[PDB]
């Protein structure tokens, strides 16, 4: 079959040069009129076309990024490369290598994509999170459900993992996608239980940040 | 550049319904050769986009015929005759006629269900965070429908526009609701300088905001 496989540095710092590779099979860039390109997608956002290179060495670029982009190929190796100079945090994205031919005979459409390579561009250092318990506001109850929370603040890199009662409470739970403040990530999770359950039965936020070897169990204490 | 405008950006449907997604281009995408390089792509979560339709109405091999592409000039439509669960995801239109090649912003095909009011909860800074020298106030707005919601934070009765970060869950696979976390981050100094902290949520399920508050001094 035709396959496209991207590779990249995983993480780099702002100002550095991103060098991506696409290794492919089941077709040749020496075929008239074959082409291969790159499209990226920041997490949670849309698709941005970057560049394309044709069998005859002609190249096409997104004008907005022309001063940072260089696309190239080694047809003998079945490889296409993209260089991006002076990357910054905005160049954090999944980068996909795609085939697109110039004619209808070979397919002038993006039928074949790789699975993509994630590049993180950050000047952040490995940073352990602080883990904070979120107890309901005083005092009574005063209804049939109670909601607790846990705030995981100021970590790098991703991910953190969070469970409640070691997993043994694993519904009534909403754990939210991490967001960037800085620099550093922050994540929250809420758990909702029957009012008679807590504070009488203990509820604990279990958080792990592998990259800093952090493991924290934070019991939610009533006010 | 050619802007590709998709309408709507979120399309709630029930399984078995007909779905229609519009895509408009800001200039013509008839290339100088005869062709209109208008494509539709579907991206399911955790996967690469997949080609559905090219040159306006040509279904790609292996795409089922419940998918159809139509239109003319600057106005295009993707139609699904009966939505299956496997079809849920983000639909992109795209033009390959003019450089830069451009995608629309994406239309998320999602599930309809009955309106549900958010359960709103407010939490003060923890003792731990305060000893550490900071102060975050957290508001959860959980299990609501539709997805559209406004949170505002007030301090001593006055709107606080700065220092707020929000996070949203995808539609729940079991109950088809949405949830949201909002955190107001202050300096410990700012926190200790004011007393009333309010999270209010405006949602179509109420003409009046849902208001959750606390007074720091009573904590």
């Amino acid at each position: 079959q035709v396959t496209l496989k991207e590779s990249g540095p995983g993480i780099l710092k702002p100002s550095q040069t991103l060098s991506l590779t696409c290794s492919f099979s089941g077709f040749s860039l020496s075929t008239s009129g074959m082409g291969v390109g790159w499209i990226r997608q920041p997490s949670g956002k849309g698709l941005e076309w970057l560049a394309h290179i044709w069998w005859d060495d002609d190249k096409s670029y997104n004008p907005s990024l022309k001063s940072q982009l260089t696309i190239s190929k080694d047809a003998a190796r079945n490889q296409v490369f993209l260089r991006i100079t002076s990357v910054d945090t905005a160049d954090t994205a999944t980068y996909y290598c795609v085939r697109r031919a110039h004619t209808t005979v070979l397919g002038d459409w993006f039928a074949y994509w790789g699975q993509g390579t994630l590049v993180t561009v950050s000047a952040a250092k490995t940073t352990a999170p602080s883990v904070y318990p979120l107890a309901p506001v005083c005092g009574g109850t005063t209804g049939s459900s109670v909601t607790l929370g846990c705030l995981v603040k100021g970590y790098f890199p991703e991910p953190v993992t969070l469970t409640w009662n070691s997993g043994s409470l694993s519904s009534g739970v909403h754990t939210f996608p991490a967001v960037l403040q800085s620099g550093l990530y922050t994540l929250s999770s809420s758990v909702t239980v029957t009012s008679s359950t807590w504070p009488s039965q203990s509820i604990t936020c279990n958080v792990a940040h592998p990259a800093s070897s952090t493991k924290v169990d934070k019991k939610i204490e009533p006010r | 550049d050619v802007l590709m405008t998709q309408t709507p950006l979120s399309l709630p449907v029930s399984l078995g319904d007909q779905a229609s997604i519009s895509c408009r281009s800001s200039q013509s995408i008839v290339h100088s050769n005869g062709n209109t390089y208008l494509e539709w792509y579907l991206q399911k979560p955790g996967q690469s986009p997949k080609l559905l339709i090219y040159k306006v109405s040509n279904r790609f091999s292996g795409v089922p015929d419940r998918f159809s592409g139509s239109g003319s000039g600057t106005d295009f439509t993707l139609k699904i005759s009966r939505v299956e669960a496997e079809d849920l995801g983000v639909y992109y239109c795209f033009q390959g006629s003019h450089v830069p090649l451009t995608f629309g912003a994406g239309t998320k095909l999602e599930i309809k269900r009955a309106d549900a009011a958010p359960t709103v909860s407010i939490f003060p800074p923890s003792s731990e965070q305060l000893t550490s020298g900071g102060a975050s106030v957290v508001c959860f707005l959980n299990n609501f429908y539709p997805k559209d919601i406004n949170v505002k934070w007030k301090i001593d009765g006055s709107e606080r526009q700065n220092g707020v970060l929000n996070s949203w869950t995808d539609q729940d696979s079991k109950d088809s609701t949405y949830s949201m976390s909002s955190t107001l981050t202050l300096t410990k100094d700012e926190y200790e300088r004011h007393n009333s902290y309010t999270c209010e949520a405006t949602h179509k399920t109420s003409t009046s905001p849902i208001v959750k508050s606390f007074n720091r001094n009573e904590c």
